[PDB]
């Protein structure tokens, strides 16, 4: 009863970035961030998948 | 003879602290601490002396 408001989502805390990765929670904090900062520097290829 | 030794030991002192200082977030901001014991425990036969 002491309750007064609750989350809306477990991914409201996290950005986009943080947010596309698969498994996060499973992974440390220093590595999530690399991923992050590295996925986004991926090149576009001839067919994508 | 002709040994620059100075600089070997210049280079020997300070090459640990930086790469200490870059190699610290592979633990990843674990912290480094040891409960402070409150006693002392001998571990062998012998005599005790105080300085």
């Amino acid at each position: 009863d002491q309750v007064d408001y609750m989350d809306v989502s477990t991914q409201q805390v996290v950005s986009v970035g943080a947010s596309l990765i698969p498994f996060l929670e499973h992974d440390d904090a220093n590595r999530a961030l690399m991923g992050a900062n590295m996925q986004r520097q991926a090149v576009p290829t001839l067919r994508a998948d | 003879k002709g040994e620059a030794i100075g600089v070997i030991a210049a280079q020997s002192i300070g090459e640990p602290g930086t790469q200490l200082t870059m190699r610290t977030f592979h633990i990843g901001g674990a912290a480094s601490r040891a409960a402070a014991e409150s006693s002392i425990q001998v571990k062998n036969k012998g005599s005790i002396k105080l300085s």
